[PDB]
């Protein structure tokens, strides 16, 4: 029953087992691929981004902090430089807190995923993203905003990646 | 079982070109089972386009 | 080993397709309707289900409801043929 | 003929309404959203610097 990966560091199969229960029928029964990892292949985002150009279906995101809580993304598009906002409304956000929650979209806007040359993020409405971070894949931010109408999906509002993933479904 | 999809313009409000076909087809004749069918308010591009989609 | 999860995905997988395919119904349904009427979107679209032995009467009364519009007909028409298997 | 040239120019006239419709929707749709990012990129751009020097 739980799915097949082919390695794994961030997520136990408690994690395994919730997330797989709610990722879209476009990729269920698909074995997961480590697109890119903090671990195996140093920490950058502009390594995030040249992992993720050669992909063509949906991604996992999966955040540890250093206080220790386990978050993230699941996103219908790869992490790519966008000149505006992309993705479609089977992205969601989702922590362990130490329960897993999941934040689908609230249907008020499309602003899913936003990259840039020093940033990646998800979701808007005013000034807020569900989840942001910097360059160096060292300090992020999460708060809620209105495309998901998410919680703080850290500990804090402001937080220090410990190590992160991308998963591809391929 | 086949569906027949149809399409036809408002008389003036969309639900009394629904009230005319329904007591056609379902009530008096029984000739059907019919429903309206929901369609969103899609983005039209321009009539260049249009006769291209087609 | 293989054939249960090849059962699963096949059934995920047709219900993916099956939504995909009534999804363009609406889009031809639209655009054609937009083509033949008035561009002040106003049509009405209608689903029906024909019973058995009744299909030239039910030609002839839906031609009697829409003849003053004016293979073709004076409405937007298209089948959906829900028997898969043959 | 007369009637037909009326339909042209009606058809014509109400393409060119919508088109101008959907336009101005897209270009305020943009703006909203630029606005979106802008500010959301300025404000979090200062606010990092301003972490690290206190």
């Amino acid at each position: 029953l739980p799915i097949l990966q082919s390695h794994s560091a961030l997520l136990e199969n408690m994690h395994i087992e919730q997330l797989a229960r709610r990722l879209p029928a476009r990729v269920q029964g698909y074995p997961w691929r480590l697109a890119y990892s903090t671990l195996e292949h140093g920490t950058s985002l502009k390594t995030l981004y040249r992992k993720s150009a050669s992909l063509d279906s949906p991604v996992l995101l999966v955040i540890k902090d250093m206080d220790n809580q386990i978050f993230g993304a699941y996103a219908t598009h790869p992490f790519r430089f966008s000149d505006h906002y992309y993705g479609t409304g089977e992205t969601f956000l989702y922590t362990f807190s130490p329960n897993f929650k999941v934040f689908k979209w609230s249907g008020e806007n499309s602003y899913f995923i936003n990259g840039d040359i020093s940033s990646l993020e998800l979701g808007g409405g005013g000034g807020r993203f569900g989840l942001w971070l910097d360059a160096d894949l060292y300090h992020g931010r999460s708060n809620s905003c209105s495309t998901f109408n998410n919680d703080i999906l850290s500990k804090k509002e402001d937080f220090i990646v410990q190590d992160l993933e991308v998963w591809t479904f391929e | 079982t086949e569906f027949w999809l149809i399409s036809a313009p408002g008389e003036k409000t969309c639900q009394q070109t629904w009230e005319k076909l329904h007591a056609a087809t379902t009530k008096n004749n029984n000739l059907a089972v019919s429903s309206k069918f929901n369609i969103p308010d899609l983005k039209v591009g321009t009539l260049d386009v249009l006769v291209g989609l087609s | 080993k293989q054939f249960g999860p090849l059962v699963r995905w096949l059934k995920v997988n047709f219900s993916e397709a099956f939504i995909a395919w009534i999804h363009i119904k609406a889009l031809r349904v639209f655009v054609e309707s937009v083509l033949r009427y008035g561009l002040p979107v106003n049509f009405q679209a209608m689903l029906l289900q024909p019973n058995k032995k009744s299909v030239k009467k039910l030609r002839e009364v839906l031609h009697e409801l829409y003849k003053h519009l004016d293979e073709y007909y004076p409405y937007v028409y298209y089948k959906i043929d829900c028997n898969l298997l043959e | 003929s007369d009637a037909d040239v009326q339909k042209q120019i009606k058809h014509m006239m109400a393409f060119i309404e919508q088109e101008a419709n959907e336009k101005a929707e897209e270009i305020d749709a943009k703006a909203e959203e630029e606005f979106n990012i802008e500010k959301g990129r300025l404000v979090q751009t200062q606010r990092l610097k301003i972490m690290e020097y206190y």
